[PDB]
């Protein structure tokens, strides 16, 4: 057991294989080839021992081998490990099994100091078994009848404390000002001061009462995360009986099993699904530990959910090259390879619909000229206090955001540089909007 | 008065701004044709504004490269239906989406 | 917006509040008072911003305050952040809600360079609303009639390749050899080369036949993990109708929602649960980032399960003081405050039965006497290649471990020191069993 | 042939009994089944048409003229909203039936849950404009009988009057199961 | 509407395309690629007519194209028309859909006199969505514990006429005999 | 008139199914009720050969909203009559 049968420099991966990239840092002085083979062994099979039973199976077919060795540019002790795995190791249409198989054990092995999974080449045979998005981007736009602009969203503040009536009072004001989404926060599942059976029914009246007064279709994410799938599906059915168009779920804190369970429920019931990436900074934040959010983005797009947070936009998560690296994977059908944006594999989705890219985290009125030039129109903007922070109330603030973005896009199609003439497009729009005239004065500049 | 915001009914998009000038229509349609989309015209009475499908006028102008023709058929529908909206839509053929949907005339 | 309102050194924590302990290191130059208050704010409210809706709520009730600041011994830039959270911001009986409220947002906060969660004081009021373990330790011991000795186990190898009949044949060898548990690998959910409906029915034949031959009751943790919650229950009931006593489920990747849903399913159906902690090294391995495994152990004991992986025993995780810390939280009824073992708070579980502490990671015969003294009798040992590495097959290996265990136990009750007298206890048991004689020779020393 | 060799109400039984084996026999070079005289006692047990000509005319309030229909084109490519857009225009022009092509059962570019939903308004919007009842066959051909019943029931909940089915390739068993389902739910 | 748009002698089959083999002969005098294009057009799109609705769709992606023409051995008017189909045209995990899309309409055409479907190349993506055999040879042998020899069966005779108990009487004799 | 009767001979004939008669009679009952300004009903014959087929017709009649039904007790059996009799009390028909 000294490996190097997991290190095959001649193999060419099959088109049905699932490749991976591990930015691995090894022990001092050890040959770089040995550690990649060890990584391949502990993540696929964890063998050879000295066992009679290990001869009943021709293990040469099932063993995942490392086929290419590369070094991370600008650093010496680390390297890039490319490994090939057969398709037979994973259950069809299951995302929980692949995460457990790949990153489930190789992290715990003591011969590695820092390990990081970067990208996966999902084969079409595995993609076609996964459910994918329930609606997609184009079907969401067609159902909601909104074309040619990024959508609007807000987060209700305060998160904790408002009862059923006050919550409906607050959401009703934001909806009637120009917005079309309000987000039930992750903190709100079922509190003693405000039960879900009371929040669900009274947010239904506020959405329907302001919908007819504006003439547009509006929605409100209802937090349906629960401690048990039996209770969670109950909230889903109660939301259906009220006729709400869109719901919300926490996939990292709820498990991919429950996330897929909700994904297969919405498609049979024709609803739009929103996803919040809670706890994501535990695994993603540091550059040598954990799993890149891009891997989680691919796994989420395969699992389901029509809208996923990208964040964090204060002023931006950064780098822009990296964020667009996995934004294209959330929206396109085929994403070419690019090291500048970190696309290690030629990722093809075929005919799988895309997922909206949601930007949030405290956007104010002067961020609009830079927010649209990067995310495009297939995006959703969700403010924390941008709507509520208007001195005239939370209803007039919504018109200040709606007017600002519409001038922004209408300047974008005209061939102007929105990111460059921010003041020239914001001020001239304020000449036809008194609410924007004060909103631009408040959060200066 | 300030500060009291009255609920206003806009249709879908570009509602919160005053009506577009003639030149604004010009570069908007220039962009929509430059993207390679297909211009399309719709029109309804303001009562049936919420309806899923509007009325064509007349057919999607597939493969039109001249800017002097569409800017002549936008007013024909308005004069024929002086109490109707004039919606201008962009048909995305490859992805089966609609990249532009803004109403030109509010309706006399 | 200047904070310092949350940092109240005069507040007295209530017996019903939820406490916490954070190891933090802020930006260069900032006072410890400000950064601790910011940590408390981003985990409780994320307020006060400029919002007009924030005056409709009595905010002082739902605010999380810091009442104590301690300095980390051996470090200068670090300190301990003790915070008390009111009981009214958490749903009764949900484990996914408390962690979402805790680690959902504060980890993305920019003003903190290092963050680690170490201790939580769960009040008895929230403990009483949680489902808890299905059976526990004493109920499992009563049901399976195993007293006075730790239980044994094995991991079936090879991980990939065995068919339905060969899997049961390998299982039958180990069960008849002396062991009383076998573990399905975490990769096995439902493979193309081995469907789960064939593995369930074939392993049901090996268990029953070896059950009567030896005269003992045996169990086999069946991997009931699935892509959807509906498929999980179907496998659970299919295993139930086959008469299997114990099942296996993966909690991190299956999600707390699904784990609790299966946890409340087992109590009515009389099934015992085995828990596998996959990819855990992402979070608990690094001492500056992530969550301590102690928090996960408490959350599991609150959520359910009767046995849990602790690992890793190669040759030990090290140090032993920390391992005995959360193990005391996994088994005991009352836990005092001890800084040496990391017991930062007085945690009382009331009358909830404990959970078995299962060691793993390639234990062999010579490690066995030292694994008995530290873990006690409420422990389970699992060997992956240790059992199957015996030259005389797969049943002779189990006999060697079973003989060695019982001699070690009987020498412990005789007042001898098992860990210091491993030799004088081990070679004397080899004269009554030739299988142990060769097992001791092949694995030296 | 005696009547005892055939099952009551099972059209599949007479096929496998009569044509199942005779063609494979070696002593025949050219064979062709032309006509079969079905006895009345065997006819009576068969469910027959769920509505028939007279009931269809009575329910649709169309008399004295052969009905009109159209097939939606192109067969492949139309999204959910485009299908409804092209269905509505044909119905509002005078026709009373629009057909789903056999290729459209459930395609990746146009799911059946969206085809059913976006057809529901085109029929319902062109019906009120002309004052005539209009229909649109929704293809319920499925790989499993559980799915075909699901599609048929979803069509029923939408209030659609008529559906479509492929019996030669979809199986006489499935067609008969759907045929009896249509009678109890008042479907064409 | 003169075809040869479906006749792509340069197309390269993908790993997701479902290929087919057709042995065909058409009306006398037609060029060989013309009849191949005709076979290709109807089974995929049956187009182009003069329709405004046929321009709403990028119909160059969904077209099924015949890429290879080979001569049938022993015949002069016969040939092999290999045709490629994009995977987007078939429902995932359905065996009825492929037959309906393939031969549900092409056989009814007038310009083809003799058409024979010979082989189908199923792509792995479509294969992985289908249910397939429930147990298989290996699982059946494992459950029946019959190894290394072919299995033996028989058909009960007479087929028509036996009562309820006589059927069991006849079946028991065959089973107990070997 | 306020009631019209379905005679006992009419249960389910090939020239007139029980599903077709129920739905077209339902339109006439409601269409005449609004014109006359008085509540009008029409007895529907729910006699069948199997007890569950009686219940299917009864529930189909309820879904169409007819208030009154008919049953033949001598030729239908006191068992079936009592089965429908207690069914009407929990459904509130005549
Ligand atoms: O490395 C070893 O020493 C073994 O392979 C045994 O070798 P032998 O067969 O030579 O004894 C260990 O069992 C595994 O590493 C982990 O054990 P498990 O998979 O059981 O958790
Ligand atoms: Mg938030
Ligand atoms: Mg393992």
């Amino acid at each position: 057991e000294y490996r190097d049968t997991y290190w095959t420099p001649d193999y060419v991966p099959l088109d049905t294989d699932l490749l991976a990239c591990f930015k691995c840092t090894g022990q001092e002085g050890v040959p770089k080839e040995e550690v990649a083979a060890a990584v391949a062994a502990e993540s696929s099979t964890g063998t050879w021992s000295t066992v009679w039973s290990e001869l009943l199976v021709d293990l040469d077919f099932y063993k995942g081998r490392c086929y290419r060795i590369e070094d991370v540019p600008g650093d010496k002790e680390a390297f890039y490990a490319f490994i090939a795995y057969p398709l037979d190791l994973f259950e069809e249409g299951s995302v929980t099994n692949v995460l457990t198989s790949l990153v489930g054990n190789v992290f715990g092995f003591k011969a590695l100091r820092h390990l990081r999974l970067e990208d996966i080449r999902f084969p079409m045979a595995f993609i076609k078994t996964c459910p994918g998005p329930p609606n997609g981007i184009c079907v969401e736009r067609d159902r909601m009848n909104k074309y040619g602009r990024p959508l609007l969203g807000c987060t209700i503040k305060p998160k904790l404390g408002l009862s059923g009536k006050n919550y409906g009072r607050v959401v009703y004001e934001c909806l009637r000002g120009g917005l079309d989404f309000t987000k039930d926060d992750e903190n709100i599942n079922s509190q003693p001061f405000q039960r879900w059976q009371n929040r669900f029914e009274f947010v239904a009246e506020a959405v329907a009462l302001a919908q007819q007064e504006t003439g547009e279709k509006k929605g409100h994410y209802l937090n349906c995360t629960a401690a048990t799938p039996e209770e969670m599906y109950e909230r889903a059915e109660f939301a259906k009986e009220l006729g709400q168009p869109i719901i919300m779920h926490d996939y990292i804190t709820g498990g991919f099993t429950a996330n897929t369970g909700l994904s297969k429920w919405c498609r049979k019931n024709g609803m739009l699904l929103h996803i919040h990436r809670a706890m994501h900074a535990v695994i993603d934040r540091h550059p040598k530990h954990g799993i890149h959010f891009r891997v989680l983005a691919k796994c989420l797009r395969l699992s389901g959910g029509d809208q996923l947070h990208t964040g964090t936009v204060v002023g931006k998560l950064e780098d822009r090259q990296t964020t667009l690296g996995f934004i294209d994977q959330l929206r396109e059908s085929f994403i070419p390879e690019d090291r500048s944006r970190g696309n290690f594999f030629d990722q093809d989705w075929g005919s799988m619909p895309g997922v909206f890219a949601v930007a949030s985290g405290g956007i104010h009125v002067w961020h609009m000229p830079a927010l649209v030039a990067i995310f495009g129109d297939d995006s959703v903007l969700q403010f924390g206090g941008g709507t509520h922070g208007h001195p005239w109330g939370s209803a007039a603030g919504a018109a200040a955001n709606r007017v600002a973005l519409e001038a922004c896009v209408k300047a974008r199609n005209a061939g102007r540089e929105i990111e460059k003439e921010s003041r020239d497009i914001l001020m001239e729009a304020a000449k036809h909007s008194p609410e924007l005239a004060i909103a631009l004065e408040t959060w200066k500049e | 008065t300030v500060g009291d915001y009255q609920t206003v009914a806009t249709l879908e998009t570009f509602g919160f701004l005053p009506p577009m000038t003639q030149d604004e229509i010009y570069d908007q349609i220039a962009y929509i044709i430059a993207q390679g989309w297909s211009p399309l015209i719709e029109h309804v009475h303001p009562s049936r504004s919420m309806a899923t499908y509007w009325s064509y006028w007349k057919l999607p102008f597939f493969g039109e490269k001249d800017l002097g023709v569409i800017v002549s058929e936008l007013e024909a529908c308005h004069r024929a239906y002086p109490d109707h909206h004039v919606r201008l839509v962009g048909y995305d053929a490859y992805t089966q989406s609609q990249g532009a949907c803004f109403v030109v005339f509010e309706g006399r």
